[PDB]
């Protein structure tokens, strides 16, 4: 079956910068959307960002909208977050998504193990 | 209450049988799957492979969904189906449909974990 490699979590102060990267694995078609979702202590998992396969149809959660940046290589299953004015807010484990709609966590069938971000004061 | 998977499958699987058997066949799954209980359902498709190859299709080649969701997934291989469509004939309460046979594609829309079909959107 199928596997997310994540890569780039690790830990910055707030107004830093990370970039994670997740490449999905033997799959053989394209994954028509990929996406980052993520989940902090205590908190439900929320969709952080996602984009088509063509390089467009970005969408974006209302509290990272303006400071993160999805990008995906065209045409195929990798996907990337930039991640910029980074807020304690924004710790959590962030996931790769891969096969979905929007950022709508249940439509998605593919999900990496998570990579940590921790943003201290 | 019943989840979207377990419609999925009262709605589209019939795994008890390799095709319709008999011209009747729709007349009595529409009925007996709840589908004509305040009205006739139009169309409807039964899907005779094991649920285990249906909720495969998830895992397989992703595709857009008539309604422009992009978590919809088509079959690698052609499945064997049955296509239940109502004659012109057709009253409720006494819903009557055309029983055609077909050996096609399907189309799913897949959501939950475990990943499963919860619509069936198509065959090709």
């Amino acid at each position: 079956q199928v596997q997310l490699v994540e890569s780039g979590g690790g830990l910055v102060q707030a107004g830093g910068s990370l970039r994670l990267s997740c490449a999905a694995s033997g799959y053989p078609w394209t994954y028509i959307y990929m996406g980052w979702f993520r989940q902090a202590p205590g908190k439900e998992r929320e969709g952080v960002a996602a984009m088509d396969s063509g390089g467009g149809g970005t969408l974006y959660a209302d509290s990272v909208k303006g400071r993160f940046t999805i990008s995906r290589d065209k045409g195929k299953n990798t996907v990337y977050l930039q991640m910029d004015s980074l807020k304690p807010e924004d710790t959590a484990t962030y996931y790769c998504a891969a096969g979905g709609d929007a950022l709508v966590a249940t439509r998605y069938g593919r999900w990496g193990q998570g990579t940590q971000v921790t943003v201290s004061s | 209450k019943e989840t979207a998977a377990a419609k999925f499958e009262r709605q589209h699987m019939d795994s008890s049988t390799s095709a319709a058997s008999s011209s009747n066949y729709c007349n009595q799954m529409m009925k007996s799957r709840n589908l004509t209980k305040d009205r006739c359902k139009p169309v409807n498709t039964f899907v005779h492979e094991s649920l285990a190859d249906v909720q495969a299709v998830c895992s397989q080649k992703n595709v857009a969904c008539k309604n422009g969701q992009t978590n919809c997934y088509q079959s690698y291989s052609t499945m064997s189906i049955t296509d239940c469509r109502e004659t012109g004939s057709s009253k409720y309460p006494n819903c009557a449909y055309k029983t055609t046979q077909a050996n096609k594609h399907i189309i799913v829309a897949c959501e939950g974990n475990p990943y499963v079909p919860v619509h069936f959107d198509a065959s090709v």
